[PDB]
RNA sequence: CCGAUAACGAACGAGACUCUGGCAUGCUAACUAGUUACGCGACCCCCGAGCGGUCGGCGUCCCCCAACUUCUUAGAGGGACAAGUGGCGUUCAGCCACCCGAGAUUGAGCAAUAACAGGUCUGUGAUGCCCUUAGAUGUCCGGGGCUGCACGCGCGCUACACUGACUGGCUCAGCGUGUGCCUACCCUACGCCGGCAGGCGCGGGUAACCCGUUGAACCCCAUUCGUGAUGGGGAUCGGGGAUUGCAAUUAUUCCCCAUGAACGAGGAAUUCCCAGUAAGUGCGGGUCAUAAGCUUGCGUUGAUUAAGUCCCUGCCCUUUGUACACACCGCC
């Protein structure tokens, strides 16, 4: 069976990919992962200390789903409702720096690259391993 | 055969009173896989009767502002409540819900305009549609007022409100208000 | 077993959410937006999406090949448009390529179960007026 | 492993010059120190490098003395200078995080130095009115009566 | 001394009453004794041909 | 209705009683077990998952808003 | 009168920079689509521009 | 085109010009039996025709 | 409620029935087809309202004389 | 409207009308919208699928190198009329119910005769009369004020919580705006730097070509919290950083770290509302150098109760009284 990531549950797939990136030490992280907030609209630090691997896992399948997604695209994707205190809630975008660090880390890992236009896209090896892990997690999920 | 929520066949159910028999839509044709179908049952009169009852349960459940548009939350609420009641009783959740509705339904009420100058509260009977409406309303608000300020969750309190109403245990909110209504009906009949 | 060009394309829309199903000869399989209906996002409504196929069973779905694309609206509207797109596309492909004497016994199940499976809901929205927050709700007023 | 209360537990326990609860989570329990919020507590505990799901009485005394040094002297422990309370102080120009009644001392100091220089903010502070430019025609009546 | 509860079948609806329209006069005959037809004042939307519970038989419905 | 003051963790008196009495009644939920044994509720959830990994109950629902467990089927 | 302070106040922005192209009022000015028109004036000339209350 | 303006602003500008032209022609020929005016605009030229009662005046 | 006809449609239906009776019929579609050509109705809505009233009066006149 | 009927025949307002929305696998056509099929790939596959699967990857107007409009766009049209049938009714106007039907009452605009000494001279180079007109009530510039607080009233937002909060993940909208006569002020993708608020360099868009496939909120899925004024609430207040401008103090706004106030569903009173409606929930426009707790629009999720009444509150009509006709703010 040829299993693609679109054939598997994304909640399990994201944590599978983050686990894989945890296993592979080539991926780089900034030192401020445990300190900074993930967005302007966030009220607290992420609970998970592996939130960076989670972020990379999310953006990997996002760039697979559609290409040309730049830093601003990432921040709009990961944006969220801002409680604004006493004002009515609104929408705020994610941190530009965390998207830059994750995308540049994937770029150094060399399964993503800048396109002929703006934004970035997967290398064929990228989706090769994405469908590999999707197939193995699908087998583990079904049986 | 219908398997609402993937189980709990609706063909083994029964209704003891003919008055609610034609005004309950738990039967095979009005049995749905999910309690979620906006079939426009309020467009003209007497169509909420044709609306399935389990749809009505979530309908009356979503109340009081903070959750007024959420249908999916009330659907998972009724799902968990059905699971809980079937685990702790063993009989059909829908059947025991129908029994709870029948037990909770107030057969009489008052008009409050029994005389013009002073309140008189002439006691009158209740149409079956008003019966089912009052029963479901009382049950939903009973769970609401059971689990507003406790560790106890809404699914748990909906489950035990239905259980208590089905058994007529006199501590259920709907049963108590029904008892009070019958008492005042006798008071000023 | 080798007839080509056996294809229909039937849409279904409700509340500014359209979903077009392309139906053609092939192995029994289902996909909306490139993913199977079982791997849908609001899984609490997953029984609604697998409802049409369980009505008439997989037996008549064994010889069909259908793929749906959805755009517009929200999640629930997408769900309803998808299921009505599925039912309408199957019934139209059936009536086109085989007799309607057996199409009747599959259309009647859908209509007796839910009219929306083959008739879209026309209600969309009402305009907000300049006197209150919404279409009919008005602003407050005070005499004192 | 989700076990009973160990013998070496404190249900109410003293930190600096004020007590904090024990039943609360370890990060949220220490925010009761007058000057630390949820973000500061979480970052200093993540630097403390311990179990976060354990309560305040499961903190052994070596962990107590470990966390207090970090919370008192953050700048040496790689805490960013933008994270701190008294950034660019008007006295020494040195970042610090003020805790417990030290924060009370600092706030009183700010009020009284504004009062000494007779700034508009200081005069509003003395008269108890609003200092951040908001209106006062209709609000504040709870505090005034 | 308490009369046993029984059922009444609606034959037709007479009109609205109660000084605000809140009530609805109806003509009902018991299926237990199909000869006896009495007027009763109900509370809620009632159609023709439905049935409803009656806690008493002797009591009839006056105006309002 | 004045104060709860529930136990954040077990002790001698509560742990053994939980272990001996939980797999008897039909409804095994975090809120209900908290009512019965005056435990906190984070502890109730943790104890429920530890008992599930022990095998004295079986999972039923596993929803992110409320989980259900039930006593072992006797056979 | 003196050249330096007769116009020394900058009004390159704000409500004083703009005015109605019909009556020079700076209240209720409609700047959409480059209209730059006082509202009670635009209600007067609405037909001429081509604006019609279709509904 | 960066020099050129949006079509929306184009139609707005032409309507504004028509309104100003009509008002000015009214205030100019009110005693001359002014009735109306129209414009046919082409890229080559614009032709403005004024409907009045006494064209001799 | 609210399906009563108006005098404008009613009188026109009466007049066309009385003047052109033989050409009319008991089918609504046929009635609107003849009305479309032999009468000048600017609107489709008014057209088919006229035709409906003509059909109803046809049902009346085939079994009892009317004020027409 | 029907019906009685000294009335018959009309007219205006209502209706009608225009726009709006659902239906047309019917027509007209679309490289500024696309859909299938095909050819390159890229990857999953070899247990074997192989006419296997995904791609918002590239092309088949890169013009000879495929079609068509189902989806989208907008013109011509059609389509719904109480039309059919059962019942009620004077058997008339009509009403109720049901089948077939997309639709059996979609929302709006316009709105008569008249009155309110209703509001506006502060919209106007609309305007009579009067006030001022050089120590100006003309006009310009500088500073403050329009925010100022023992208290009272109105429209709002925010919450009071476990039907929840926090973290992460999955994830779908439509209205509609976008570079300037004055007028110097646009919307913005991408890459880099900062933790954020921001800054830099390169483009695109005067617009179904770009922003944008508008990756919105809510919701949905998992973890943590645990009845504790608690991780609910974020009022008040401190320190620090950027943005706009000539200028930010009386804090313009936004961001980070700090305190965490009242508030535990609200007395008497009283507002709004019948189906995509109330509501929850965000997003556009107007305001704008900076900007929405306002307003006007849009979209999502989406109900309960009722198909009634003159009990209350108002309004109309008929009858009636009048010494009123400047019309009860009357007359006396
Ligand atoms: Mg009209
Ligand atoms: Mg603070
Ligand atoms: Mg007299």
């Amino acid at each position: 069976p040829g299993v693609t990531v679109k054939d598997v549950n994304q909640q399990e797939f994201v944590r599978a990919l983050a686990a894989f990136l945890k296993k592979s030490g080539k991926l780089k992280v900034p030192e401020w992962v445990d300190t900074v907030k993930l967005a302007k609209h966030k009220e607290l630090a992420p609970y998970d200390e592996n939130w960076f691997y989670t972020r990379a896992a999310s953006t990997a399948r996002h760039l697979y789903l559609r290409g040309g997604a730049g830093v601003g695209s990432m921040t709009k994707i990961y944006g969220g409702r801002q409680r604004n205190g006493v004002m009515p809630s609104h929408f705020s975008r994610g941190s530009k720096s965390v998207a830059r660090r994750v995308l540049q880390a994937l770029e150094g890992l060399k399964m993503v690259e800048k396109d002929q236009d703006g934004g970035r896209k997967l290398t064929p090896q990228g989706q090769r391993d994405l469908d590999r892990i999707a197939g193995q997690v699908a087998a583990a999920n079904k049986k | 055969d219908i398997k609402l929520f993937g189980k709990w066949s609706t063909d083994d159910v029964q209704i003891n009173d003919i008055s609610l028999q034609d005004y309950i839509a738990v039967k095979e044709k009005y049995a749905k896989y999910l309690p979620h179908s906006a079939g426009r049952y309020a467009a003209k009169r007497f169509r909420k009767a044709q609306c399935p009852i389990v749809e009505r349960l979530t309908n009356s459940m979503m109340m009081h502002g903070r959750n007024n548009g959420k249908k999916l939350m009330t659907v998972r609420i009724v799902k968990h409540a059905f699971e809980i009641i079937h685990l702790l009783t063993g009989e059909n959740p829908l059947q025991v819900l129908v029994n709870a509705i029948i037990n909770s339904g107030p057969r009489e009420d008052s008009t409050r305009i029994g005389r013009a100058g002073t309140v008189r509260r002439q006691a009158v009977d209740v149409s079956p549609l008003r019966r089912v409406n009052q029963a479901i309303w009382l049950l939903c608000t009973g769970a609401r007022e059971a689990a507003f300020r406790n560790i106890k969750t809404i699914a748990e309190c909906l489950a035990d409100e239905l259980i208590n109403a089905a058994k007529g245990s006199s501590n259920s909110y709907a049963i108590k208000k029904k008892d009070e209504l019958e008492r005042v009906a006798k008071s000023n009949r | 077993s080798k007839g080509p060009l056996q294809s229909v394309q039937v849409f279904g829309r409700k509340k500014t959410a359209t979903a077009v199903a392309h139906c053609k000869r092939g192995n029994g399989l289902i996909k909306v937006n490139g993913r199977p209906l079982e791997m849908i996002e609001p899984r609490t409504l997953q029984y609604k999406l697998l409802e049409p196929v369980l009505l008439l069973g997989k037996e008549r779905f064994a010889g069909v090949d259908i793929r749906v694309r959805v755009k517009g609206g929200g999640h629930v509207a997408q769900i309803y448009a998808i299921r009505q797109s599925i039912s309408k596309a199957l019934v139209a492909y059936y009536q086109k390529y085989v007799d309607e004497a057996s199409k009747k016994e599959i259309k009647d199940i859908l209509i007796q179960y839910d009219r929306t499976l083959l008739v879209a809901d026309p209600r969309r929205c009402e305009s907000k007026k300049f006197g209150g927050p919404g279409a009919r709700a008005r602003y407050q007023k005070s005499y004192r | 492993m989700s076990l009973v209360i160990p013998e070496k537990f404190q249900h109410i326990l003293r930190v600096l010059n004020t007590n904090i609860d024990g039943r609360r989570k370890i990060a949220f329990a220490i925010t009761a120190i007058k000057g630390v919020g949820r973000r500061y507590a979480h970052v200093v505990l993540r630097k403390a490098d311990i179990d976060l799901t354990k309560r305040a009485g499961e903190l052994t005394e070596d962990e107590v003395e470990r966390v207090i040094t970090i919370m008192q002297n953050p700048r040496q422990y790689k805490i960013p200078d933008w994270f701190l309370n008294r950034q660019k102080d008007v006295k020494d120009g040195k970042y610090s995080q003020v805790l417990a009644n030290g924060l009370d001392n600092k706030l009183r100091e700010d009020l009284e130095r504004l009062k000494k220089i007779r700034a508009h903010r200081g005069l509003r502070h003395f008269w108890g009115l609003r200092v951040r430019g908001q209106h006062t025609k209709t609000t504040g009546r709870r505090g005034r009566t | 001394r308490v009369q046993p509860i029984k059922l009444a079948r609606v034959t037709k609806v007479l009109g609205r009453t109660g000084s605000q329209g809140q009530c609805t006069q109806v003509r009902v005959e018991f299926m237990d004794d199909t000869s006896r037809s009495i007027i009763r004042n109900v509370k809620g939307p009632v159609r023709e041909g439905d049935v409803l519970t009656l806690l008493e038989s002797e009591r009839e419905a006056r105006r309002l | 209705r004045d104060k709860l003051n529930n136990l954040v963790l077990f002790d001698k008196a509560t742990y053994d009683k939980l272990c001996k009495e939980v797999p008897n009644y039909k409804l095994i939920t975090p809120a209900v077990v908290s009512e019965r044994l005056k435990i906190r509720g984070s502890l109730a959830r943790a104890a429920l998952q530890e008992l599930l990994s022990k095998g004295l109950i079986k999972l039923v629902s596993k929803h992110r808003a409320q989980v259900i467990y039930t006593r072992n089927t006797k056979g | 009168g003196h050249q330096q302070l007769y116009w020394s106040h900058p009004r390159k922005f704000g409500q004083g920079s703009r005015s109605c192209r019909v009556c020079s009022n700076r209240h209720g000015l409609i700047r959409k689509y480059g209209l730059n028109m006082c509202r009670q004036c635009f209600r007067q000339y609405a037909k001429d521009i081509g604006f019609i209350k279709l509904d | 085109m960066a020099v050129q303006i949006s079509k929306k602003r184009k139609f707005v500008a032409d309507g504004i010009f028509k309104a100003e032209l009509n008002e000015f022609l009214t205030r100019e020929l009110a005693e001359d039996g002014y009735s109306g005016v129209e414009v046919r605009v082409t890229p080559t030229r614009t032709e403005i025709i004024i409907l009045a009662t006494r064209t001799q005046n | 409620m609210g399906r009563v006809r108006t005098k404008t449609v009613k009188k026109a239906a009466r007049v066309i029935i009385e003047k052109y009776y033989t050409r009319l019929g008991n089918d609504f579609h046929t009635n609107k087809r003849v009305c479309e050509e032999i009468a000048i109705i600017p609107s489709k809505k008014l057209r088919n309202k006229i035709a409906g009233y003509v059909t109803h009066l046809m049902k009346r006149i085939q079994r009892g004389p009317v004020r027409g």
